């Protein structure tokens, strides 16, 4: 069931969150600190509707692994600054 | 074989391994068929056992290379019989 | 290219020897109101 | 240069000995399965060479078998000698190459350039048959592409009387030489067992001493009638392996007299025209010719609706296609097994607690090739 | 739904739609085999021109894609899984009709 | 309505109708040419042999009746020689024109050779060959590629309702041109490019364009017409190649208009 | 060969009332390839004893494939070869499976399928149960969706291009 689910997502805003500031120490991002930490509740907002029982947890399943990555140094600075899609043409 | 570690007088440890195979699935009800077949030959195979005192002919009776290695192979039906019964 | 021309009726054309041509094919010519051209080599016929 | 230009072998290595080797492929996962199934069976083909470059003819011969049991078909005698021969020179290929640049890794610099003569002599061959000096589409699903040349069996014949001194003083600066046993002679042993709950396979199983191999097996050719010994290894050290790919060197060599002395006259590809396109002299002058040639270009062949697990000796082990026809002409899915896969696999269990030099050169008795891996 | 699980852009599973239906004979073949059978073929989107070489370079991700099937009911089913808009249409098979070489003889 | 046994299961077909109508019913196919369901049936291009149960001749399946409990193995090897029988006779005149002819993607003799027809060639003698016959600013014609199914008359006599063009002269050299140059125009002379069975009549609007595994083939309906026929437009990339009919019974039922085309 | 299509045969009915808890069929392809079927949850035990002598010695994986078809009430299929050595023969046991349901890990049982299970993790959505390190491999980083699924554009949703304004691919 739901709620079940949730406080694992909410542990990992907590993981990702704390982690921010190191990645962007350690990447040498130069992303204003808050954007990342900004960009990320926005992306938990992504799925902010999703309502199945199993498919949730699959979330939180395919969200470990990037944080996985991160603090791996695994994904670079172009993997990572991948998400802002600063590029794009408006 | 690399792995395969030398180990002399087989027999007494294969009467430890065929005894402990009936043993072990001394416990299934006669339902399945798998007590049937796999007792059939375990008991045919150890009726050579006692059948070959003698090793340098004997694996020339299990029609398989290095007697050495299968009683591995008897020792993986040990677990396997661990297994049959959890499996019920 | 000077416009070929037999006497007799049907013929074939493979554009020019055996295997380094088209594939053969007969050009007929029921009509001496018009030539003959071949469908690969594009040789004219009457 | 130790990392085969795509590896990421990343690990947390101590004061200078390996803690664990962490390996990540893909770095060259080019996407082959998914753009094998929208191209039909005969325009695929060419992929398969793309695979285990360095053996580039075993795997064609691994698929042409895979689609003639789907196909039940049988190629005429003479194609299955040629299909062996150079099977076999492409033995010889991947034995030369992968001695040789496991030798590079650990230094030895010279017997490359002893032997990059000859694989190019033998380069030379594929380019006079194919047309191409590799990458040599060249067996069929049918049986087999043109038929070789005239002047070549003499050719092969020379060189082949010749190559055995190569060899030999290839061995004369390798196998005694103590520094290079000293090197490689303790590492890096797997059981014997272990091997096969990892699913080693070829050599690296053949080096911890269990007799298996699929030649001698469950032979899928001539090699009925073909006579030959495979050497056994032992202890299961790379120094073991490498002298598996010594003596099948030898081998092959024993293997091409053979087929040189019993290469029967008659046609190479199979008669069915409905599968094999028709010879060109006749295509050009005969209508059901030319209609069968067309189609087996456009549409191609369709295949009997069905799936099969076909294996072959390839050099590196064996070479594994898995494939699924729809009935349609092009084919669902063909996953494709590459032995590497698992030895890279098993390599660290294989590599703990080894010095860093050690997992280099053992990376090498893996004789790995990451294209194959990638798939 | 499993929109959140494929890594497709929202762009893709909204604005457009899949089209299943059972394809038409050609109709200069006279052959049926390849009639039957559910398929699920997507709408098309632009496709301009390469200014070098005149090429019809294309910009949506999957035009090309196309996908059997041998029910409808599963077909949408299958689409309502990806919370696919789709637009199903009848199979169509051709009424049986009343064949006489005689007839033609009447008088 | 009566029992009849394809191949091997019983099947309740209807009273009378052709033995190739009873396997069309189990779904099985039959080879074909001449005969056309939305023309009439005709017993030229013998390509749908088939063997009876117990009667030891093959009977043409779109013309007897299946009736009492009749069995019918379509798959029985005599069947088999016939149609690779037939096939190589028609194939002995057809001209290597594959390449050329427009209807090279998937003309259905093209097909049917592979699927029957016998690989080998063992004709060994000299085609035939004729001269062409204009007809029109549309049709294509070429002829030597034709194959005798009459078809197109039946198209014209039995739909058009012109009788313009038909058959002339007697064994080989007969023709199903028309005598006398003039000119057929009629507003179904359009659909015969589609109802032509070979490459013998293609559209010349269209011609050498384009090859048939290449088009994307969009379903829609017409417009020049508020009759509302379903279509097969034809595209090859980002522009349309050709229209063909795509059959609705309430309909264009597999026809289509001219003006349209 | 008459003969091998005997010998699978009588083994398949063998196995097939040695074990069937489980065993949905036991085909055989008439070019000499046994493959029976199996309930998803079944996958442990059955391979557990295909390893098991009773002549079922069959060693090694030879490979973890993952066919897709879009129909069907679950979508993709697993298949496992297998091969034993000493009566040197290879059999084909395989399953299906949600495209959500969590069908458990395999790779105690065949011992070389730690790769595999990390393989069809991404090239496909299937999870595999009790696996230690499901991770990617064989694609980018990000990337997200699965290939091979049978859907999913060859051409994918993306491509990388250095941008010298931001200095970065
Ligand atoms: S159309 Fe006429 S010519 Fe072109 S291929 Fe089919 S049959 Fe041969
Ligand atoms: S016209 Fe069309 S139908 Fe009549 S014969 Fe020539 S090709 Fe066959
Ligand atoms: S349709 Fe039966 S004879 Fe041509």
């Amino acid at each position: 069931d739901m709620n079940e689910a949730k406080r694992r997502v909410r542990e990992l805003y907590r993981a990702w969150y704390r982690e921010v500031p190191n990645t962007v120490h350690l990447f040498q991002l130069d992303i204003s600190v808050k954007q990342g930490r900004d960009k990320v509740r926005e992306m938990f907002m992504k799925n902010a509707h999703v309502t199945d029982p199993r498919v949730v947890d699959l979330l939180v399943i395919k969200g470990k692994m990037e944080l996985e990555e991160t603090i791996n140094v695994w994904k670079q600075r172009t993997h990572i600054m991948r998400f802002f899609h600063e590029t794009e043409a408006p | 074989l690399v792995g395969l570690a030398v180990c002399e007088t087989p027999h007494e440890r294969l009467k430890i391994l065929y005894t402990k195979i009936l043993d072990v699935l001394g416990q299934i009800p006669k339902n399945a068929a798998y007590r049937k077949y796999t007792e059939q030959i375990t008991n045919e195979k150890l009726g050579m056992v006692k059948a070959e005192p003698d090793v340098k002919k004997l694996e020339e009776q299990l029609q398989g290379g290095q007697i050495e290695e299968v009683i591995l192979q008897a020792e993986n039906e040990l677990s396997l019989a661990r297994k049959m019964l959890r499996w019920k | 290219q000077p416009v070929s021309e037999v006497g007799s009726r049907v013929i074939s054309c493979d554009g020019g020897g055996g295997a380094l041509g088209h594939p053969r094919v007969y050009i007929n010519l029921d009509k001496e109101t018009k030539t003959g051209t071949c469908g690969y080599c594009g040789l004219q016929f009457r | 240069p130790a990392a085969h230009g795509v590896l990421r072998l990343v690990m947390e290595l101590s004061g200078e000995m390996v803690r664990k080797c962490d390996p990540h492929i893909g770095l060259l996962h080019r996407g082959t399965e998914k753009l094998i199934e929208y191209k039909t069976y005969l325009q695929a083909l060419p992929y398969f060479d793309r695979l285990d470059y360095v053996s580039m003819m075993c795997n064609e011969q691994a698929y042409s078998l895979a689609v003639e049991k789907l196909l039940n078909i049988q190629p005429p005698p003479r194609a299955q000698w040629i299909r062996v021969l150079f099977g076999e020179i492409t033995r010889l290929l991947n034995h030369i190459m992968a001695v040789t640049t496991h030798a590079l890794d650990i230094g030895a610099m010279t017997p490359f350039f002893w032997m990059f003569e000859e694989r190019e002599k033998m380069f030379e061959f594929y380019e006079r048959v194919s047309g191409a000096r590799m990458h040599a589409a060249y067996i069929r699903p049918g049986g087999v592409h043109q038929d070789l040349p005239l002047g070549l069996l003499d050719d092969i014949y020379e060189f082949s009387k010749n190559f055995s001194f190569r060899i030999d003083e290839l061995e004369e600066m390798l196998t005694n030489n103590r520094i290079w046993r000293n090197r490689t002679v303790d590492i890096g042993v797997v059981t014997a067992e272990d091997a096969l709950n990892y699913g080693f396979s070829g050599v690296m199983l053949r080096g911890s001493g269990i007799q298996w191999d699929l030649r001698k097996t469950q032979p899928y050719d001539v090699y009925d009638q073909v006579e030959f010994d495979v050497p056994i290894g032992s202890r299961g050290d790379c120094y073991d392996r490498y002298l598996c790919r010594v003596e099948e060197m030898r081998q092959s060599l024993r293997i091409i007299s053979q087929c040189l002395n019993k290469m029967p006259p008659g046609e190479i590809k199979v008669d069915d025209a409905k599968v094999s396109p028709p010879k060109r002299a006749e295509m050009k002058t005969s209508m059901e010719s030319l209609i069968h040639h067309f189609k087996l270009y456009t549409e191609g062949y369709q295949v009997p609706p069905g799936a099969t697990y076909t294996a072959i000796e390839a050099p590196k082990g064996e070479f594994g296609v898995y494939l699924v026809s729809d009935g349609s002409s092009r084919p669902y899915r063909c996953k494709i097994k590459a032995p590497g896969f698992a030895h890279l696999a098993g390599l660290d269990k294989m590599s703990k607690g080894h010095m860093l030099a050690d997992v280099v050169a053992i990376i090498g008795t893996q004789d790995i090739v990451f294209g194959e891996v990638d798939r | 739904d499993i929109t959140t699980l494929t890594g497709v852009p929202e762009e893709h599973i909204k604005t457009r739609k899949v089209r299943i239906f059972v394809p038409a004979r050609n109709n200069m073949q006279s052959g049926v085999n390849n009639t039957k059978k559910w398929k699920m073929e997507f709408d098309t989107r632009e496709r301009w021109e390469n200014p070098l070489m005149g090429w019809s370079s294309t910009a949506d991700p999957l035009s090309n894609l196309v996908l059997t099937f041998s029910t409808k009911e599963d077909a949408v089913a299958f689409a309502e899984k990806n919370g696919w808009s789709f637009d199903v249409e009848e199979r169509k098979v051709p009424k049986p009709k009343s064949k006489s070489y005689g007839a033609n003889f009447s008088w | 309505l009566i029992e009849v046994f394809v191949d091997g299961q019983s099947v309740m077909v209807e009273p009378g109708t052709t033995v190739l109508q009873a396997c069309e019913k189990v779904g099985m196919q039959i080879p074909r040419f001449c005969y056309h369901e939305r023309l009439s049936v005709a017993g030229n291009c013998r390509m749908c042999l088939v063997e009876i149960e117990k009667a030891p001749k093959v009977v043409a399946a779109c013309a007897m009746p299946v009736m009492k409990g009749w069995n019918i193995l379509t798959n029985s090897e005599k069947s088999k020689k016939a149609r690779e029988g037939v096939m190589e006779f028609l194939l002995a005149n057809h001209p290597l024109d594959c390449p050329i002819c427009d209807q090279g993607g998937e003309c259905d003799l093209q097909d049917q050779s592979m699927m029957f027809g016998s690989d080998r060639s063992r004709f060994l003698e000299g085609k035939r060959a004729v001269e062409d016959k204009n007809i029109g600013p549309l049709v294509k014609t070429i002829m030597t590629r034709c194959i005798q199914c009459t078809r197109c008359i039946r198209f014209a006599s039995e739909i058009a309702g012109v009788d313009d063009l038909g058959t002339t002269g007697r064994g080989n050299d007969m023709q199903v041109g028309t005598y006398i140059e003039k000119m057929f125009m009629s507003e179904l002379s359009g659909n015969i490019i589609d109802i032509c069975p070979v490459g013998a009549l293609t559209s010349k609007p269209y011609a050498f364009t384009a090859r048939p595994w290449e088009t994307r083939k969009t379903e829609s309906i017409d417009v020049m017409d508020a009759v509302g026929s379903n279509i097969v437009v034809s595209t090859r990339t980002g522009e349309v190649m050709r229209i063909l009919p795509r059959m609705h019974e309430d309909i264009n039922e597999e026809w289509i208009s001219d003006k349209t085309r | 060969n008459d003969v091998v299509h005997k010998q699978l045969s009588a083994f398949g009915q063998y196995v097939a009332e040695i074990l069937p808890k489980y065993v949905q069929q036991v085909q055989v392809s008439c070019f000499n390839e046994l493959e029976i079927f199996i309930h998803p949850d079944g996958v442990i035990p059955v391979l557990t004893f295909l390893r098991d002598h009773t002549n079922a010695q069959f060693k090694s994986l030879a490979d973890l494939t993952a066919v897709d078809v879009p129909t069907r009430q679950n979508r993709f299929e697993i298949v496992y070869n297998l091969l034993s050595l000493r009566f040197n023969s290879r059999i084909r046991v395989k399953t299906y499976t949600d495209e959500l349901t969590p069908i458990e890990s395999s790779v105690t049982v065949y011992k070389a399928a730690n790769w595999y299970e990390r393989e069809i993790w991404d090239m496909f959505g299937v999870f595999f149960a009790n696996h230690p390190d499901l991770r990617r491999i064989l694609t980018d980083y990000g990337f997200e969706g699965h290939p091979f699924r049978k859907d999913f554009p060859l051409s994918g949703y993306v491509e990388l291009r250095y941008d010298d304004e931001v200095k970065r691919v």
